[PDB]
């Protein structure tokens, strides 16, 4: 009641780096709960896109550097509740995940929350009154620098002036969940 | 049936009794709440702190039963009263059935039970609907109603955890404080209250 659930994921790299999502993520990602999906891109094909549509009707997605679909936008700004949320894959920033670069983009887009991908390393942190999310790779695909990556994604629970961010990570045999909270100053 | 000289079982039974009286008496409910809260913040693994906290509520214990804090400091022989209150013959840590862990656990169960008595139907049903881990987290959500169950305030109370589901449910694994058996009995009480 009042809350909105936003799935944040990306960098699946299916099928050229992974054949699928981990069995445990598949099993837990059920339909009829998520309201919006913000995808950082590199799902890579339509097969993954049609899968996301099974999870929620409203799917938003930006272009990753390996995406087959050239129709996805570079970036996207979307308003959910009281939050303006920016979305960009993140290969455009050099060096990858740089805080000065991400900061510049937040101010460029004018967003409360900035979601980006590309590093395959999950992030959630407040910096200078604004919030920054990287869901990581939901498939744990290798990046340009590394294999041995932890599969992960994020669910935001948005209500009023407050966003509760849950990070799901497959570590050993369990999906561990962490909860971080962010209030709009 | 046994032969134990210390007051371990006495305080356990006394707390049982004081709780029955408190079901009517509101002033006593609040006094007993404070007492139990003070026991729960204390580390049972630290025998000195635990003897001290039980010891400092002497006014409260004397009101119910003067025999709890009784020590017959006769002549110049035997132990001193100061020395008695810091010793095993007052309250012993290696008791086979009512050690300080067991009393700390018992006090946790009594604190939830104390606040359950006057709580509303929605609360009692939440106790019934939730599994043990969800239940522990639900008790934390109702603070101070069912006690101050939270990190810092109850010793051994764990950080809340979240189930890997969409969305996550809050859960708490503090079995060392509120055991699965305690929760089962808390549930039994909630049922009895709904049958009144």
């Amino acid at each position: 009641a009042g809350h909105r659930l936003v799935l944040v994921l990306g960098d699946l790299h299916i099928p050229h780096r992974c054949n699928s999502l981990p069995a445990k993520f598949k099993k837990l990602l059920v339909p009829g709960k998520i309201q919006h999906i913000l995808c950082t891109g590199n799902l890579c094909t339509k097969e993954s896109y049609d899968y996301l549509k099974t999870l929620a009707g409203d799917v938003h997605i930006v272009r990753g550097d390996f995406d087959e679909n050239l129709n996805y936008p570079e970036q996207k700004v979307v308003t959910v509740g009281q939050f303006k949320i920016g979305l960009i894959h993140g290969h455009q920033v050099i060096p990858w995940g740089d805080m000065a670069s991400l900061a510049l983009l937040q101010r460029q887009f004018d967003v409360d929350i900035l979601i980006s991908g590309h590093t395959h390393k999950f992030e959630a942190f407040e910096h200078e009154n604004k919030f920054y999310i990287n869901p990581g790779s939901a498939t744990g695909a290798y990046n340009a620098l590394e294999t041995n990556i932890i599969p992960s994604f994020v669910l935001m629970d948005i209500q009023a002036s407050t966003v509760v961010t849950y990070v799901y990570q497959l570590i050993g045999d369990d999906v561990k969940v962490e909860r971080i909270e962010y209030k709009k100053p | 049936e046994y032969i134990r000289m210390a007051k371990n079982k006495e305080f356990f039974d006394a707390l049982e009794e004081i709780a029955e009286s408190a079901k009517n008496d509101e002033t006593l409910r609040n006094e007993l709440a404070k007492v139990l809260d003070d026991i729960l913040k204390t580390d049972p693994s630290d025998p000195e702190a635990f003897r001290k906290i039980v010891a400092e509520h002497q006014e409260f214990w004397d009101e119910h039963d003067p025999s709890l804090m009784e020590f017959n400091e006769g002549r110049f022989f035997g132990k001193s009263r100061k020395q008695y209150l810091k010793s095993d013959d007052f309250l012993n840590s290696t008791d086979p059935t009512y050690n300080f862990q067991k009393l700390h656990q018992f006090a946790a169960e009594q604190r939830v039970k104390l606040g359950l008595e006057k709580s509303d139907t929605d609360t009692l049903v939440a106790i019934l609907k939730n599994n043990p881990e969800e239940c522990r987290a639900y008790i934390e959500s109702k603070k101070p109603g069912l006690g101050n169950f939270s990190e810092g305030n109850v010793h051994g109370w764990l950080k809340e955890e979240y189930t890997p589901t969409i969305p996550p449910k809050a859960i708490n694994k503090s079995t060392g404080v509120l055991s699965d058996e305690a929760i089962k009995r808390i549930k039994e009480q909630a049922r009895d209250l709904l049958l009144l």
